[PDB]
């Protein structure tokens, strides 16, 4: 799976 | 909410996950959430109704499915789903570890996407698609 | 959801919020919330007695103090308060983007701690110590 950070 | 801690109460049997908000730890349940098994908030509902499909620019959802938020998070690769799991829900509705499994699994099907419905305490409800369309009106 | 509607409704004058449990938006009020003007239901109740003065590893309360939830808190900068406001219930109660403005303001002081009890429909009862002693049976 690949992953990201967010837009907190 | 102290979800952590409520979970652990969940995992040692002595709390009902039906009776917990899955997705911040509120104990002020007045309803279910549409995707698992566990209890929601008002608060949560609101912001589900808020953030409702939102995008990245990346072709990917800007929130996690269970809780909403998340920092980093998990990327469903199955065209049609798009969906996005933070690290901390796996870690803590699957289980410790579990999301870095899921990173070294290679394709990775997300548990909106997967044949088994249930994964650690996180449990997909047989009628979610009913339940989220009614979630939505 | 419940709760926002009824609140519009006090603010257009169409119901007494007294009459409205303001910490899930029930009708069927119970009781007068202890703190704060306001309703509240007996499930609402039980939440508070089972949410009061439980504590999170950074030293607040684990529970925002209206809705005895809470996604994103505003924390009560001393130390014989330590209460937690959600930002949802502020915005609600207070009004939209009344958190917004609190988190610019160093230190905060709750709405239980400030001097002025009125923020909003948010309205501090004169005898809370007393109510708060006889709610806890
Ligand atoms: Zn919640
Ligand atoms: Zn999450
Ligand atoms: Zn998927
Ligand atoms: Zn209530
Ligand atoms: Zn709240
Ligand atoms: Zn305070």
């Amino acid at each position: 799976a690949r992953t990201k950070q967010t837009a907190r | 909410g102290p979800l952590g801690s409520l979970v652990y109460e969940v995992r040692q049997k002595c709390r009902n996950i039906e009776d917990i908000c899955i997705s911040c730890g509120s104990l002020n349940v007045t309803l279910e959430h549409p995707l698992f098994v566990g209890g929601m908030c008002q608060n949560c509902k609101n912001c589900f109704l808020e953030c409702a499909y939102q995008y990245d620019d990346d072709g990917y959802q800007s929130y996690c499915t269970i809780c909403c938020g998340g920092r980093e998070v998990l990327m469903c690769g199955n065209n049609n789903c798009c969906r996005c799991f933070c690290v901390e829900c796996v870690d803590l509705l699957v289980g410790p570890g579990a999301a870095q499994a899921a990173i070294k699994e290679d394709p990775w099907n997300c548990y909106m996407c997967g044949h088994k419905g249930t994964y650690g305490l996180l449990r997909r409800r047989e009628d979610w698609p009913s339940r989220l369309q009614m979630f939505f009106a």
